[PDB]
RNA sequence: CUUUAAAUCCUUUAACGAGGAUCCAUUGGAGGGCAAGUCUGGUGCCAGCAGCCGCGGUAAUUCCAGCUCCAAUAGCGUAUAUUAAAGUUGCUGCAGUUAAAAAGCUCGUAGUUGGAUCU
């Protein structure tokens, strides 16, 4: 099952309360780390 | 520009030392006016008695009431309004108790939501206020 | 399938051309990137560095674009920097992947002592610059490793560099320039006048002069 | 006054980073691979090749021809050859930089006694050596950090009095055969 | 350029400019690589032999890669010594 | 037994001494800086957290708890002085048009500095 996509959740709330997480995930999503 | 002479050190080093005082941190630590005003007077800690409970209206855009007491040093005598940070831990003091006070956390400056407070309240009738908090140790009484 | 649109692309395709050194020795531009998938292959390795929001202000309220910064490299004397602006962040990261493996530059890498072996730092001090920021490279003994930041370092292990001193200077948060001031820090090193290359150049064929019968067929 | 000493040291040194992936990783491979108790034992041997990598880079500042060099880069050669880290033919001062962690941490009396077979695990190793089973050459030695020499290698054995050396047999045998 | 056992360690040598002697990068897109004919003495047609320059961009720019030019032909013996 | 003035401790040795081997490892965190959960239950700009940016006004990734997960580890938080970070005191090595800044202008003692030339 596909839940979660880290570039909505970024795109979405890059300037919301939760832009500092998402980043943070969409990071693990790109570099591996 | 500066001097490069071979035979300038004493010009050099007489600006350098005249050109320190305009530094806010020497002259602060230098000048013994902010240590005459400290009412710690250079101390870590201190010991003082708990005048009265009083509470603090947080600045905006924060709401809420912090809990505070203000206290009398036994060494000086200096009148101190100091913070007692937790849930709850404000029923753990009562007046004319005995505590012990520290600074906050910024050097005598103030931190976050509250207005010129600066110390904060670390062990309340020689019992520390984490113990009291946590239930590992209760009021002498 | 890759079809080229230029002479040195055909030249590549039909394995006229040996390496890539071939094609840095004559300065010669590389505008397809299929050229550098075709030379270093495998060996290439990205990282995206940041993604950063940026808005524009109109009439009925703010647009905003994504900007992406990919560093790329083999790890053995290649690296290149690439920055790409984009509605969405897939767009970007796939457009900065491709600007970044189009500006590929060699590495030249030195000795710190006795010459010994492979090289492992920078042949001497280098400085590159970006709006305020400013890097400078310095050899570095064998064993010292990267003594950096975290970008910096990135850019100077994909480049191959094993061991150097770094210094810097300005607005360092601004993480645009600070990559590309030691971008640029690590381009200069092959552009820098040593005693050792003091050699009078023997020139040789162009590859356009070399396979001009070859080119005329196709 | 009194007749005490007072001189000591610290054998490690902490990173400035706290939290960095990357040296964690690292760090955490070395202590799994090496069954090492926690992060300052990594720490330590850190620091032994930074102190040997700075007098290295010390003595490669002289001439060639100074007498101190001369003196002290051979004795710093004889001991890393002696400890087993180097080889006599890499007996040169720039070889020294050459030198890595995992060469000093292939030395200890922990990692020795599992590569020699006498143990079946690194942490068998360990607990093997702290439970007073085996001796070098003569002596009984329970200390996992132990440095061993080259000279001393053919010299690591179990010892005499260890149920597995030809002992006595262990509190748990002769209550078992009690019972029995 | 090379270790203590003599084996060449680069990638490339690039080559230098002929005007100024400095060092023509890989990214350097405004330098130029020029051959110049040489002709038979007896007949003036192609001989099949050239004499190769170059120049770096820098000095393109300040424009004065004409100047640099004449000289390099008039050095070789190209262009005719009371020019 | 040895140790010592006599002892103690360490070392050496008889006998007893581990399955929940209950012979139980703690200290701080889990938005970013900075390693690690917009999991569940409460509260509802209150209580509170927060070095800084900030969170909390009925779906709180930040408060109070449970579970889980991080970092160091017989050690880990807090307050204060101090060093590096600070090329934010700049001799190496900072700035002075508009971000803080060159005296309204000139003369001038001390100080600093001072053109070639001799085998
Ligand atoms: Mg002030
Ligand atoms: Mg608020
Ligand atoms: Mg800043
Ligand atoms: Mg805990
Ligand atoms: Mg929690
Ligand atoms: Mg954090
Ligand atoms: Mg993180
Ligand atoms: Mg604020
Ligand atoms: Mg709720
Ligand atoms: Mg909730
Ligand atoms: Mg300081
Ligand atoms: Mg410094
Ligand atoms: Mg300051
Ligand atoms: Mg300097
Ligand atoms: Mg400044
Ligand atoms: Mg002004
Ligand atoms: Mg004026
Ligand atoms: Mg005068
Ligand atoms: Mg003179």
């Amino acid at each position: 099952e596909l839940g979660t996509d880290p570039y909505e959740d970024f795109q979405e709330n890059w300037n919301t309360k939760h832009s500092s997480g998402v980043t943070r995930e969409l990071m693990r999503e790109l570099n591996g780390g | 520009g500066k001097c490069r002479g071979l035979r300038t050190a004493r010009k050099l080093r007489s600006h350098r030392r005249d050109q320190k005082w305009h530094d806010k941190q020497y002259k602060k630590a230098h000048l013994g006016t902010a240590l005459k005003a400290n009412p710690f007077g250079g101390a870590s800690h201190a010991k003082g008695i708990v005048l009265e409970k009083v509470g603090v209206e947080a600045k905006q855009p924060n709401s809420a009431i912090r809990k505070c007491v203000r206290v009398q040093l036994i060494k000086n005598g200096k009148k101190i309004t100091a913070f007692v940070p937790n849930d709850g831990c404000l029923n753990f003091i009562e007046e004319n108790d005995e505590v012990l006070v520290a600074g906050f956390g910024r050097k005598g400056h103030a931190v976050g939501d509250i207005p010129g407070v600066r110390f904060k309240v670390v062990k309340v009738a020689n019992v520390s206020l984490l113990a009291l908090y946590k239930g590992k140790k209760e009021r002498p009484r | 399938e890759w079809m080229p649109v230029t002479k040195l692309g055909r030249l590549v395709k039909d394995m006229k051309i040996k390496s890539l050194e071939e094609i840095y020795l004559f300065s010669l531009p590389i505008k397809e990137s299929e050229i550098i998938d075709f030379f270093l292959g495998a060996s290439l390795k990205d990282e995206v560095l940041k993604i950063m929001p940026v808005q524009k202000q109109t009439r009925a309220g703010q647009r905003t674009r994504f900007k992406a910064f990919v560093a790329i490299g083999d790890y053995n004397g290649h690296v290149g920097l690439g920055v790409k602006c984009s509605k969405e962040v897939a767009t970007a990261i796939r457009g900065a992947i491709i600007l970044a493996k189009l500006s590929i530059v060699p590495v030249r890498r030195g000795y710190w002592g006795n010459k010994i072996g492979k090289p492992h730092t920078v042949p001497c001090k280098v400085t590159g610059r970006c709006g305020s920021v400013l890097v400078r490279l310095i050899p570095a003994p064998r064993g010292t490793g990267i003594v950096s930041a975290p970008v910096p370092k990135k850019l100077l292990m994909m480049a191959g560099i094993d061991d150097c001193y770094t210094s810097a200077r300005g607005c360092t948060a601004t993480l645009g320039n600070f990559a590309k001031a030691t971008f640029d820090a690590i381009s200069k090193t092959y552009s820098y006048l040593t005693p050792d290359l003091w050699k009078e150049t023997v020139f040789t064929k162009s590859p356009y002069q070399e396979f001009t019968d070859h080119l005329v067929k196709t | 006054p009194v007749a005490r000493s007072w001189v000591c040291r610290k054998t490690y040194v902490t990173p400035r980073r706290p939290f960095e992936k990357s040296r964690l990783d690292q760090e955490l491979k070395l202590i799994g691979e090496y069954g090492l108790r926690n992060k300052r034992e990594v720490w330590r041997v850190k620091f032994t090749l930074a102190k040997i990598r700075k007098a290295a880079r010390e003595l490669l500042t002289l001439d060639e021809k100074d007498p101190r060099r001369l003196f002290e880069g051979n004795a710093l050669l004889r001991r890393l050859v002696r400890i087993g880290v180097l080889d006599e033919g890499k007996m040169k001062l720039d070889y020294i930089l050459g030198l890595k962690i995992e060469d000093f941490l292939e030395r200890r009396l922990q990692t020795q006694v599992f590569k020699l077979g006498l143990a079946k695990s690194i942490h068998h190793a360990r607990v093997l050596i702290r439970q007073r089973h085996i001796r070098v050459r003569k002596q009984v030695v329970n200390i996992p950090s132990f440095i061993v020499r080259l000279d001393s290698q053919k010299h690591i054995d179990f010892s005499l009095r260890s149920p597995y050396g030809g002992g006595r047999p262990g509190r748990v045998k002769r209550k078992n055969a009690k019972k029995g | 350029m090379q270790n203590d056992a003599g084996e060449f360690v680069d990638l490339y040598v690039p080559r230098k400019c002929s005007a100024s002697n400095r060092i023509i990068g890989a990214k350097d897109h405004a330098s130029i690589q020029m051959n110049v004919a040489e002709v038979d003495k007896v007949t003036g047609r192609f001989n099949g032999q050239f004499k190769t320059y170059a120049i770096c961009g820098a000095i393109r720019r300040m424009g004065e890669s004409d100047d640099s030019i004449l000289r390099l032909a008039k050095a070789d013996g190209i262009v005719s010594k009371n020019f």
